[PDB]
């Protein structure tokens, strides 16, 4: 029964770390997933103008 | 007869020590378990401790 208690042992620490580690890509993919589209809606601003002033550079 | 009585007396006195150390042979060996089985318990909490907050690393890590 002292096999037992180590068996015993066992299952919290499987069942535990499964669980967060389970949990813990998803949130912080989803921070990612929040926080790429906010660097979107930054890069739309200076869209424009990146463009005009490429566009000049090449041309003679 | 005084004799006689005595010689059981001591020959009981002799299973009486015989008892007791068969007792403590029994006694050490209870003992002995006790304290083996709290230093199985012991390596498997801390290695199973260490795999957890290590695995739950390669979590943070990905």
């Amino acid at each position: 029964e002292a096999e037992a208690k180590a068996k015993a042992l066992e299952a919290q620490y499987r069942e535990r770390e499964r669980a967060e580690t389970e949990a813990l890509l998803a949130r912080y993919r989803e921070r990612a997933e929040a926080e790429a589209k906010a660097v979107r809606e930054k890069a739309m601003a200076r869209l424009d103008e990146a463009v005009a002033l490429v566009l000049k550079e090449v041309l003679p | 007869s005084k004799l006689e009585a005595i010689l059981s007396q001591e020959v009981e006195a002799e299973i009486q020590a015989l008892l007791q150390e068969a007792e403590a042979k029994a006694e050490a060996v209870k003992r002995e378990a006790e304290e083996k089985a709290k230093a199985l318990l012991q390596a498997r909490e801390r290695a199973l401790e260490a795999q957890y907050r290590a695995a739950l690393r390669r979590a943070e890590s990905a």
